[PDB]
RNA sequence: AGUAUGAAAAUGAUUAUUUUAUAAGCAAUCAUGAAUAUAUUAUAUUAUAUUAAUGAUGUACCUUUUGUAUAAUGGGUCAGCAAGUAAUUAAUAUUAGUAAAACAAUAAGUUAUAAAUAAAUAGAAUAUAUAUAAAAAAAUAUAUUAAAUAUUU
RNA sequence: UAGCCUUUAUAAAUAAUAAUUAUUAUAUAAUAUAUUAUAUAAAGAAUGGUACAGCAAUUAAUAUAUAUUAGGGAACUAGUUUUUUAAUAAUAUUAAAUCUCGAAAUAUUUAAUUAUAUAUAAUAAAGAGUCAGAUUAUGUGCGAUAAGGUAAAUAAUCUAAAGGGAAACAGCCCAGAUUAAGAUAUAAAGUUCCUAAUAAAUAAUAAGUGAAAUAAAUAUUAAAAU
RNA sequence: UAAUAUUUAAAAUCAAAUAUAUAUAUAUUUGUUAAUAGAUAAUAUACGGAUCUUAAUAAUAAGAAUUAUUUAAUUCCUUGGAAUAUUAUAUUUUAAAAUAUAAAUACUGAAUAUCUAAAUAUUAUUAUUACUAAUAAUAAUAAUAUGGUAAUAGAACAUUUAAUGAUAAUAUAUAUUAGUUAUUAAUUAAUAUAUGUAUUAAUUAAAUAGAGAA
RNA sequence: GAAAGAAUUAAAUUAAUAUAAUGGUAUAACUGUGCGAUAAUUGUAACACAAACGAGUGAAACAAGUACGUAAGUAUGGCAUAAUGAACAAAUAACACUGAUUGUAAAGGUUAUUGAUAACGAAUAAAAGUUACGCUAGGGAAGGGUAAUAUAGCGAAAGAGUAGAUAUUGUAAGCUAUGUUUGCCACCUUCGACUCAACAUUUCCUCUUGGUUGUAAAAGCUAAGAAGGGUUUGACUGUUCGUCAAUUAAAAUGUUACGUGAGUUGGGUUAAAUACGAUGUGAAUCAGUAUGGUUCCUAUCUGCUGAAGGAAA
């Protein structure tokens, strides 16, 4: 099982401690996606910063390439070279 | 001296978005024990769906976790009263309540029980 | 204050295009009609350029400040001139030359090649051996140093 | 000078940052009244004396047809009773910067583990700038629980930060601008028009109360509950 | 049920909900007044302004823009499904009735994130080109990073002088206008003025080397 | 069942601690006693704490000697935290370290010790004032905030009021408003007179009204509405103010940079002269007194008073 936790409000204005902990988590922007595997010390770390993330449980983690290919947008045509 | 605009009320929407975070919140720390609890299942011996199934979940054992779910000490916003989502206990107020958009970083910062009889 | 030349700007008058006499604020930017000008591929239902219809956005610039639209400093505009340089040394770095030597090679001299001590006639085989200093018969103890089929630092 | 910043680099280098495990108890199962495993509960290794809470000791305050110690006044024939005066004792109740017997959270903080390595720490050789800060919130001292006051503490922002909101706005609320583009999520804030975007439900209000800066004691009128 | 004297409470009590053995018990959670007056100064009313409180008879139609508690039609069960209702549309049937479909993802909103391209730097993968090829140049893919005063670091351009140095009036230099190249620069075309013509391209060396701030 | 011993438990604690306060302390550091005057000794001190540096603090261990102790051991002064001062220049001893031609010496050094810079990181061995005759570089290293005080108002009502708190009065305490006083803060660097006034209302007069054993009337007192009109001339003083005089229906209180100095004046008031009193040794000084005594501006824009030209009627 997975964590996927994302960086939901950004961490200006946000005590530094707290900013460790996230960096600490291995979130580095806002919006930024990590899957993290799931044990009693990442639960733990999460809910520290539970006010800034968004998590949902997930069955497999993604690699980032397979992150980018899911997000990419149809690109409505197909070419042909003539 | 400087005019700091900002009122003792709040409005509907912020009210509303209030509730929205409140809500957010409740629903991480969920995730989070779910998270932990389908782990416990896998430990033990057993697929990811059969773990989502099963009825004897498993509570969390860090203390932090624990704390959380416990609805004394962190309520949930359906729990939760109205006088404690949009105010605060404030030590050195007219009737000892400030609204809570008062509060520094009040969009991040969490802050549920306020005192019993304050 | 040489002689030529001079479509450099600020500044004045004038003419053309355009906008402007119910409209209010760093005079721009973005949107956006209309009018005019030019264009030897405007084929046009064209393209550029100019122009304060109209709409939105928009507290000059510097300095000094915790902080400036400030009613804090400074400037009328333009043109020209106006501010981190040199000498003699020292230490670090980088690259090049040579290298247990280097530079200079008339002889000197400088740095390196041995650490230490105020100074003195003292001074180098894994360290637990050795060197110097305080101590001492000699060790220990403290500091720094040197020392590992080979080709010295 | 240290602190905070930078450049180059070093390694029998993960030391850095964050969390977890660590304790106590209950139940079940298994081994020898003990040990292990699983589950559950408990503000859960070690350090601490603030809040809160308390009146113990210390320092203070109150009350007794209570008890004792003496005194003042009083009756009858020095003894006696009552009315007390103060002190001490008893019982009850109370508070404090320099009282804490109970006692949080945050905090300091340890080893291993897990996560952060396009990452952190340490060290070596070089450089700086800075040493009148401001506001907001929290807990304080000074002031009068005055100040856009003053002095420090913690966090953020501003300083050096443009963008959206707060009418306008250094310091508030969100969010950190490499350059565009403008389809999709959105933050804080909003959705009659100005002005981008709205529809509902249940109550209350009749004062324009109120509608982004709440003005007090108190009085009147109503409404509920007993 | 009238009058009667307090109180403005969910602590207790009751109701509802969640978690533990569970039709009960235990533990936790939530639910208890409103007006008016009091009310007040000097350039001008001062929610930012317009303005906002609804009503039969009638609108394919308005009904808070205030205060309190909520939702994203309403109700139930566990994001979903169902029912109910509403609106819109289509078709059939007699302006109605029946059938089917759709809507229920409220919306706006930043220079936030994603997507969509472009640039730069680094890390890791490539591809092409050319004899520290373990390199360089260019192009891809994935990722991370790119506000900034004081300050540190790295890289370029303009101007002028010295060393080397072809070329040419169809050339050059300077100027104006319109183009071009991710553009303080250079280049192209037309135009005007020089000038028998670069201290010209490029690499070095240097600087009286760049000005809205005295 | 008794005696004795060993004790143990409870209370220990504010007694005592050389000395302030704190923390400690009966397992005693506190007290008594024997021995001893020795650890209130000598070289190396790792490593920590603390820390800018200079400094400071605890301290294992190695070696030399000493004291007490049967022994284990303990002692590098004090139960702990204050009890202090750099370098430089002098001075005294030890060291055998250099000895400017050699030898001696002198002089320097090493080790140990001495006296102070209290403005206590100490500028020199050695140092006070005044300037209104002053000058240079700079910095700002009435308004705004506050409302303690002031004024004003309310709530409650002790008490006055020939009776009776609430006609009229209204202690001390309460709750507010104003930013007209005296202050506080440090964002920021002139009082009067004349002229002209504009605005406010917490109304002095005039208009309407309620209460008034304290409205018989008339005069009043107090309160509500009301800002339309009006709200003074002299002597004194620089005065605003204030004391009088004469009036008046009344002679209200403010705000306007305590309105108005590119509109006037300059009497007061912070310069140069001079004098008096006071203070100072003196130059000089003053919450003193007195005579004299210095700024100017043609109006660019806003604005206002008038007067035209253009114009879309
Ligand atoms: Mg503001
Ligand atoms: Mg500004
Ligand atoms: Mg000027
Ligand atoms: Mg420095
Ligand atoms: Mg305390
Ligand atoms: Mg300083
Ligand atoms: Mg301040
Ligand atoms: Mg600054
Ligand atoms: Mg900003
Ligand atoms: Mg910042
Ligand atoms: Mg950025
Ligand atoms: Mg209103
Ligand atoms: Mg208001
Ligand atoms: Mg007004
Ligand atoms: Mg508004
Ligand atoms: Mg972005
Ligand atoms: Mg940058
Ligand atoms: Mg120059
Ligand atoms: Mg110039
Ligand atoms: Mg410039
Ligand atoms: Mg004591
Ligand atoms: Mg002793
Ligand atoms: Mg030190
Ligand atoms: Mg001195
Ligand atoms: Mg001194
Ligand atoms: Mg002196
Ligand atoms: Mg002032
Ligand atoms: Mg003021
Ligand atoms: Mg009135
Ligand atoms: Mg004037
Ligand atoms: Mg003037
Ligand atoms: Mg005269």
């Amino acid at each position: 099982v997975f964590y996927k936790v994302t960086l939901s409000r950004s961490l200006i204005g946000v005590p530094h401690t707290t900013k460790s902990i996230v960096k600490s988590l291995g979130l580095g922007k806002r919006g930024s996606i990590v899957y993290k595997k799931v044990n009693p010390a990442i639960a733990g770390s999460l809910a520290k910063v539970k006010e800034l993330v968004k998590v949902e449980v997930t069955e497999h983690e993604l690699t980032p390439s397979q992150q980018r290919e899911l997000r990419k947008s149809n690109p409505g045509f197909i070419v042909e070279k003539r | 001296g400087l005019l700091w605009k900002i009122p003792w009320r709040m409005s509907t929407h912020q009210k509303t978005r209030q509730r929205e975070r409140l809500r957010n919140v409740d629903q991480v720390i969920k995730q989070l024990t779910l998270g932990l609890h389908v782990q416990r299942c896998q430990d033990k011996g057993l697929t990811y769906q059969e773990a989502m199934e099963s009825k004897k979940k498993y509570k969390p054992r860090s203390k932090s976790l624990r704390l959380l779910n416990k609805p004394s000490v962190f309520p949930k916003e359906n729990q939760m009263s109205s006088k404690d989502k949009y105010w605060t206990f404030d030590k050195k107020a007219v009737g000892y309540r400030k609204g809570i958009h008062k509060v520094p970083k009040w969009t991040k910062i969490s802050i549920r029980k306020a005192p019993k009889f304050f």
